[PDB]
RNA sequence: UUUCUAAUUUUUAUAUAUUGAAGUAAUAUGUAUUGAAUUGAAUAUUAAAAAUACAAAUUUAAUUUGUAAUUAAUAAAUCU
């Protein structure tokens, strides 16, 4: 069961997670192309 | 899809003759100097019985 | 105080925008007799080339084709089920209108949008909703029967009183 | 050199490299 | 035509400051009268 | 069916038979945070932060306590009721000794935030403080088993009593 | 002393009932009315450890 | 508030004269100016429900010599 | 128009000013849903649009409590009727909403791993009611200034609606210049649950 | 406990990086004018020898057939390719020394593609004549 | 879990105080009015009167005396 609180190391190795997802997004949103 | 978003701004953000009254009872920080008031030492107010009784 | 039993499944045996044939029902509704008393009104009213079954309210295509839903422009509650007898007329449009719209250069304001339909309306009849929600003096309805022996009225329909649209 | 380069354009595509960081088997039969 | 969220969205981590006993007026103002939060008892929300 | 025909919002009562309705135990769930916010017309009321459910016990036995913290003359409570009651131990093998008719009697109200409960309303030209108005409802605060805190008059401002 | 269950309720009913720090417990002592107006602070016990009372 | 009912009636002329034969500094009879002298007792006369007549009221005490104007 | 098939909305023009969702306010033409529209037929707060209505109306001021206002609605004012709807629908589209959330919480203290941004919210402002903001006005509580929202079940938090001057627009809505969007934490394990 | 880890600029971040005053400035651009000096400058930077072509025509294919303005070799860009940020490899390297123009169908377009740029990062431009650069017809 | 090997998830995470502000002075509509055996700011109810600032108390059978006189006291600065 969850009776202990998770580590924080653990938080903050999770925190870095939803920052990475925040960086994928960031390549999903660019044009599709590049007029050059 | 409606995408619901605000206006432009043709006139002052924050209302000032539309604000609701603030909410709390407006006891204000001065009629009981309950915290957050600074004051200088030379103009410390009403100790007409402790030290403005001789007053300087 | 009782049992009860299991209510049965009374959804589509089709892919409502995709081709059909007669032996297939289209949407086995429920016959909603409240309890099994005699009165009901089925969700999908039929719709063109689509006639129903009395008995169990079942809507069975009449001509293969391909088939879709026409939530009535009114109450988006009442539906009806439009089979269009002509596959390729819309095989060929889709395979367009999916081919336009990946080289991005078809228009969204297409009637088909689901989305659309509550403004397409709008911008061609203005005032649908006066027209719906005009109340008739029963003058009107019952145009005076010598307009029908003199001609003047093609022909006098006295029940058909309301806009289904 | 303030100026919108003049030249016909073309245009270049661009190319995901995907990899897999989170284990398949936490997540749903869709995903 | 420019609202600055700054002005009036303002998001301070404030500290939650004690009532302070160690002057008697001010600690009887202080008595914000919802110290009766004993009835916090998580109890059934949607029972009786 | 469920709510129809109802006696006046208090509880819902069957159509085609006058018994009370029995509804789901999570019917009515407080559990939401409630949206619209209470233009109170008393001077001070009482309104609930908090969710529950409160009984019409608990919010009587309030009362008589609000009762006697207020100058009488001056101030008359007002105890609000249009809101909707809700049942209690209702089922059948869920009563004690097949008496399903002592236990459902019981007439309890399911709060979601914000709803006022109490009304100290004014009589006259004489007026109230929030030290003044909170020293009264510290009384029957203990009693209503929910949070709560007490709000002027006129529309709560609820980016305040929150 | 009635324990004021929590550290708030505290409240100098007297003018001799003061706070104090009895070990790390704030509660009101009063000379006069001793034991009839004073207050403690809920708290744990003055000697406690880390297995008896956490 | 109390009582529901103003009691007798006065009028601006009488606590004049009821503000003469009461000066705080009997040193100094008039260390308060008459006036605002009377401002007081008129203040604790109507908190008595002493309805005077020159306030109060919707006219003032009438007169046989003129006009109102 | 048949007892079968009736309009789920109807037109309307507003008279008094009501403060709900379905309300108006003086002068406006809105579709609002068919019950409530045809309890104001009969209030008085609105007439259906005639013609005649369609240039003014005789709205109503609570200062003397009749309807004596005479509103024209002229290009100008239909200037104003849709700058002050366009707010209000933003408004009553947040106050009522409640938006929605699955997260991921190990530990013990009901407490969300990756807790929430003002990034996270304007997200599901945009997400599920569409609604197009800054994530600059929304300013949430103290006890989540810090650390962000953090914490399972319901949370709210406050958004700021700036420009509600011009329009007149109080005692209307319940708060001029901010709503409370209501979020809620539902907790899901990594099948459902994102970040 | 977050801000404590990552900067201030996380959670009280408006991550809308995009247009909270842009949009404003671009309505700006749109007030004041655009007219033959205010070419003939442009003419300039087309009479620099230095060939990049200065305005650009944000305006529908069928548009640009009606009259055709191309002849400078100006860019004609789609307001997307300007939106979405493909067009960032074609702009001037100079952000704050640059201003190109924006001719457009509508001066609706023009504005709403000038407001594109300037959340790029770009700083000047006056965003519009659809009638000028005709009859400044270099 | 073929066998030797290599490895990025660790029974190590931050706990609320500085200050028993206690000297500095006769008074004066006034002991208001009412209810009251009595009540004088501190019985009961009543509370938007005043002027020359101090009516939500302790005290007394009542008063006077006598306590009291709306103040500096920045834990925020993460600690790794
Ligand atoms: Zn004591």
């Amino acid at each position: 069961e969850l009776l202990h609180p998770l580590p924080v190391w653990a938080r903050r190795q999770q925190w870095l997670k939803r920052d990475t997802v925040e960086m994928n997004e960031a390549i999903l949103r660019e044009p599709y192309y590049r007029i050059k | 899809e409606r995408y619901y978003a605000l206006p432009h701004l043709r006139g002052p953000s924050m209302p000032v003759q539309l604000a609701q009254p603030s909410g709390k009872y407006p006891s204000g920080k001065f009629t009981q100097m309950m915290e957050d008031v600074a004051i200088h030492p030379l103009q410390k107010p009403d100790a007409r019985y402790k030290h403005n009784m001789y007053p300087a | 105080q009782a049992g009860s039993p299991r209510q049965k499944a009374k959804l589509f045996h089709v892919i409502p925008g995709t081709p059909v044939t007669p032996v297939e029902k289209l949407k086995e509704q429920r016959r909603r007799f409240g309890q099994d008393r005699y009165s009901r009104q089925p969700e999908y009213r039929p719709g063109r080339n689509v006639r129903m079954d009395p008995n169990t309210f079942t809507l069975y295509a009449t001509t293969k084709g391909v088939m879709t839903i026409r939530t009535s422009r009114i109450n988006p509650s009442y539906k009806w089920l439009d089979v269009e007898p002509d596959i390729q007329k819309v095989y060929r449009s889709r395979c367009m209108r999916a081919a336009l719209q990946a080289r991005g250069k078809a228009s969204m304001m297409v009637a088909g949008n689901v989305h659309y339909r509550a403004e397409l309306d709008h911008v061609t009849e203005p005032h649908w909703r006066e027209r719906v929600m005009r109340v008739p003096k029963a003058t009107e309805r019952f145009q005076d029967p010598n307009y029908f022996t003199r001609g003047l009225v093609p022909s006098l329909r006295p029940l058909s009183r309301y806009s289904y649209e | 050199t303030t100026t919108i380069a003049a030249g016909p354009y073309r245009r270049v595509g661009n190319v995901f490299i995907v990899t897999c960081i989170d284990h398949p088997f936490k997540f749903s039969w869709e995903v | 035509a420019t609202y600055d969220p700054a002005a009036f969205v303002s998001d301070d981590i404030k500290k939650d400051v004690r009532r302070p006993f160690w002057s008697r007026r001010r600690w009887a103002l202080s008595d914000n009268f919802m110290v009766p939060m004993s009835p916090k008892p998580k109890n059934t929300i949607k029972d009786e | 069916l469920r709510p129809s025909s109802l006696l006046r919002a208090y509880h819902y009562v069957h159509p085609k038979t006058g018994r009370p309705i029995r509804q789901y135990r999570k019917y009515g769930d407080p559990r939401f945070i409630n949206n619209e916010v209470a233009l109170i017309k008393g001077l001070f009321a009482l309104i609930t932060t908090d969710f529950g459910m409160v009984t019409q016990s608990q919010l009587e036995n309030a009362r008589l306590a609000i009762l006697r913290r207020m100058p009488r003359g001056s101030f008359a409570l007002t105890m609000h009721t249009d809101y909707e009651e809700f049942p209690v131990v209702q089922k059948s093998p869920e009563s004690r000794m097949g008496a399903g008719k002592s236990n459902i009697h019981h007439f309890a109200y399911k709060f979601t935030t914000g709803v006022p409960l109490f009304e100290i309303t004014a009589l006259s030209s004489r007026r109230l403080n929030q030290a003044e108005a909170e020293g009264i409802f510290l009384a029957g605060r203990s009693f209503i088993p929910l949070q709560t805190a007490v709000v002027p008059r006129g529309r709560v401002d609820e980016y305040h009593v929150f | 002393h009635p324990g004021l269950v929590p550290r708030d309720k505290l409240k100098l009913h007297c003018e001799f009932c003061r706070f104090h720090w009895v070990q790390d417990t704030l509660v009101v002592r009063c000379a006069a009315h001793p034991k009839e107006h004073n207050q403690r602070e809920i708290w744990l016990e003055p000697t406690w450890t880390w297995g008896k009372q956490q | 508030v109390l009582r529901g009912n103003y009691c007798a009636y006065l009028t601006l002329e009488m606590c004049y004269e009821i503000a003469k034969m009461k000066q705080m500094s009997w040193g100094k009879v008039e260390y308060p100016p008459i006036e605002v002298r009377v401002r007081r007792v008129v203040g604790q006369a109507r908190r008595m429900g002493i309805a005077i007549i020159g306030i109060d009221t919707v006219h003032s005490s009438p007169v046989k010599g003129m006009t109102e104007k | 128009m048949a007892p079968e098939l009736q309009l789920e909305y109807i037109p309307i023009i507003f008279t008094r000013t009501i403060l709900g969702p379905q309300g108006g306010f003086a002068g406006e033409e809105r579709l609002i849903k068919r019950e409530v529209a045809q309890k104001y037929m009969s209030e008085g707060n609105a007439v259906t649009p005639s013609a005649e209505f369609h240039q003014g109306v005789w709205c109503y001021n609570p200062d003397s409590e009749q309807y004596d206002r005479f509103v024209e609605r002229n290009a100008e004012f239909l200037d104003f009727a849709a700058r002050k709807r366009q707010w209000l629908d933003v408004y009553w589209r947040v106050n009522t909403g409640y938006l929605l959330f699955g997260r991921q919480s190990w530990g013990q203290g009901w407490l969300l791993n990756c807790p929430l941004r003002k990034k996270d919210i304007a997200q599901k402002l945009w997400e599920q009611y569409k609604v197009r903001v800054d994530p600059r006005l929304i300013e949430f509580r103290e006890k989540d200034r810090r650390t962000g929202i953090q914490d399972l079940g319901h949370n709210w938090c406050w958004l700021y609606l700036p420009g509600a001057e011009e329009l007149a627009i109080d005692r209307e809505v319940y708060d001029n210049k901010r709503v409370k969007v209501r979020m809620h934490i539902r907790k899901m394990s990594s099948y459902g649950a994102l970040y | 406990n977050l801000n404590k880890r990552y900067g201030a600029p996380y959670v009280a971040k408006g991550y809308a990086s995009l247009d909270p005053r842009c949009s404003l400035d671009a309505y700006s651009s749109f007030q004041q004018t655009v007219t033959s000096a205010d070419m003939k400058k442009a003419l300039l930077s087309i009479d620099s020898t230095s060939s990049g072509a200065l305005v650009i025509d944000v305006r529908s294919e069928p548009e640009r057939r009606l009259r055709p303005l191309l002849s400078p070799a100006i860019v004609a860009l789609h307001p997307h390719d300007i939106l979405s940020g493909a067009a960032c490899p074609i702009l001037p390297s100079n952000k704050e020394r640059a201003e190109m123009f924006v001719v457009a169908s509508e001066a609706q377009r023009a504005v709403n593609a000038c407001t594109a740029l300037r959340r790029w990062g770009f700083s000047r431009v006056t965003a519009v004549s659809v009638d000028a650069v005709s009859e400044a017809i270099a």
